[PDB]
């Protein structure tokens, strides 16, 4: 991809901002796909408008972030084409040990919290030869 | 037929005179104040509950 981003000016890109999504049609079959236009808003912090280029329609990112997205894109494409990639984008989880431990300490204090008041036993009657027969 | 469900008075007087009241009085406190045949105790329980 290109670091040519288009001015959201309405000279240049007529009703960008108008509503709150774009779309856009991805490779040879045109898949559709919609983003929000905050994520794509979320790219005009990082543009730098000293640059413009293509009859002054479009500025340049900062090549901090542009690269990182570059990065980004190439990361999950060398993952489509891997086929050990670890799934689950999310990281390393490790908070499944606190919830069972979580888990278990409920279902503990829960099981002594209940014979606390299922043992009132305030006397008992024991049948005993000779005295209670 | 009484001595297979019913407890004995045997087994009642052994212990109310040898293990319980010597631990403590007026309410029978505790029983750490004991020897290890709290143990021997414990399954009397076992045997007079599993077959009152």
């Amino acid at each position: 991809m290109l670091n040519f981003i288009p001015k959201r000016c309405p000279s240049v890109s007529l009703l960008f901002g108008k509503r709150p999504v774009q779309r856009i049609e991805v490779g040879q079959a045109r898949h559709q796909l919609e983003i929000p236009v905050e994520t794509i808003e979320k790219i005009y912090e990082g543009v730098d408008s000293r640059l413009e280029y293509h009859n002054k329609d479009y500025n340049a990112m900062k090549w901090k972030d542009f690269m990182k997205l570059k990065l980004d894109a190439y990361h999950l494409l060398e993952a489509s084409q891997s086929e050990t990639a670890a799934k689950s984008a999310l990281s390393d989880l490790n908070w499944f040990s606190d919830l069972a431990d979580i888990y278990s300490g409920q279902q503990t204090m829960a099981e002594m919290d209940v014979a606390l008041k299922a043992q009132g036993e305030q006397k008992l009657s024991y049948p005993i030869q000779g005295k209670n027969i | 037929f009484l001595d297979t469900f019913t407890v004995k008075a045997t087994e009642a007087q052994e212990i109310k005179t040898i293990v319980d009241k010597c631990h403590k009085g007026n309410t029978f406190d505790f029983h750490a104040l004991s020897d290890e045949e709290l143990r021997r105790l414990e399954q009397l329980y076992s045997t007079v509950n599993n077959r009152v």
